[PDB]
């Protein structure tokens, strides 16, 4: 598919697709970077982290627009409108399982099993986890419990290697906090304890950031700032 | 304001 | 393809597309509308041309980010970094060609030969205009004159119907001499024709404004401001 | 500041 490409090329691509906001293409190249076999860099974790986050974050917002019109034609008084909102839902639905279930495949094979530091390690189980949470917002069968639990445990294992391993202050550390507390208040019903995980990853970086460099600082600070901001909403 | 996440 | 949905359903799918911002699909929902082979309402050219004017325009932007990389690359003193940014432009441009080829192909088969009405004649050969300049934006070999002459002589097809047929403040009218007007500014090198098109437009609309609806003239004014933001950069 | 079209 991407197979007679080069690897370097397709992280050359990758980085030309995301200065085009071609995230589709960032994506498809980055897949093919993976399936290349080769452990991936920081960098090209990054990359590979934004193209999908990015493309199912396009279908995260209209799969809502879509969901908030068909409840609306569900409530009492509205016309029915025939199978179309709820067919065309269903349709972008679908879409974003698929790119749900390619990220997943890329982590299950096999870029979690050779994992071996703490940094890609905890990277990519977050990546579990936020694919997961992102098949859940989306969940309403016999699955959603399973997939909800498949969320937590992948978030957890990656709490348990971070707060092992990690600084407080760690970019990756921080995110992960931030994402597991939005699962904890959105998807798991757990609004206390999104609140508490946001408040003790927050407090335990301030408490690190003088160790840091000011370039550290600033890239540790602005997760802590979103922290901060849910917080504020939920609080 | 929606919630963050990143 | 879109063959087995009903005409009105793929027309609320394009609709609900659009507020979902997924304007790949409203433009596929919209082309599987025209192939049903009756004409299109007023409201349904709108979608069609909305639908695809989107599509083409992000992949109009992507294409000139890729070229001025590209360009860059080629500047002297810069480091060959292989065919990468060369294949990638080439492999947006195919898709905006392509897609271009498509939106061709409906006014061909069969919008054009059916359109009677100057609103619905009018709007058609703008868009014929339209995309064979966007054709041409990106020509650069033996073909290159014709696209533009097609460009022009769709747009002279345009022009005149609507000298002929519109007020001189119909939005239809104002829209197809502001695109008409870029297309020789920037893509037949006739700056002077672009600028006294966008200033004989504007004046003749300014003094049909005083026959208006507060609504048609809310709509007609909206038009003017873009050939005065026009006049304003180009003067 | 790009020119307009519509
Ligand atoms: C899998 O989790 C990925 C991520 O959410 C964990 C935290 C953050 C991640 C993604 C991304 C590549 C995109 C947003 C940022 C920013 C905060 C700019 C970065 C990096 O720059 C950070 O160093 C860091 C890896
Ligand atoms: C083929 O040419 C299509 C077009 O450029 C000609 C002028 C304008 C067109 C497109 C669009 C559907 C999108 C932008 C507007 C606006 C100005 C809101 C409209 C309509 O609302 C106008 O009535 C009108 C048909
Ligand atoms: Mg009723
Ligand atoms: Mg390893
Ligand atoms: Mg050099
Ligand atoms: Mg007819």
């Amino acid at each position: 598919a991407m197979g007679s490409m080069e690897r370097a090329s397709l992280i050359q691509k990758a980085k030309l697709a995301e200065q085009a906001e071609r995230y589709e293409d960032m994506a498809a190249f980055m897949k093919g970077a993976v399936e290349k076999g080769e452990e991936l860099s920081v960098e090209e974790r990054n990359l590979l982290s934004v193209a999908y986050k990015n493309v199912v974050g396009g279908q995260r917002a209209a799969w809502r627009v879509l969901s908030s019109i068909e409840q609306k034609s569900n409530e009492e008084g509205s016309e029915e409108k025939g199978p179309e909102v709820r067919e065309y839902r269903e349709k972008v639905e679908t879409e974003l399982q698929g790119v749900c279930d390619t990220v997943l495949g890329l982590l299950d094979s096999h870029l979690i099993k050779e994992a071996g530091d703490a940094e890609s390690r905890v990277f990519y189980l977050k990546m579990k986890g936020d694919y997961y949470r992102y098949l859940a917002e989306v969940a309403t069968g016999d699955d959603k419990k399973r997939i909800i639990d498949s969320a937590r445990s992948a978030y957890q294992e990656a709490m348990d290697i971070s707060k092992k391993e990690m600084p407080p202050t760690h970019p990756i550390r921080l995110g992960l906090a931030l994402n597991f507390s939005v699962f904890h208040y959105e998807i798991a019903n757990s609004p206390e304890e999104a609140i508490s995980l946001a408040k003790t990853t927050f407090d335990e970086a301030m408490a690190d950031l003088h160790t840091l460099s000011e370039d550290s600082y600033k890239d540790s600070t602005l997760i802590m700032q979103l922290l901060r901001d849910n917080l504020t909403l939920w609080t | 304001k929606r919630r963050k996440s990143v």
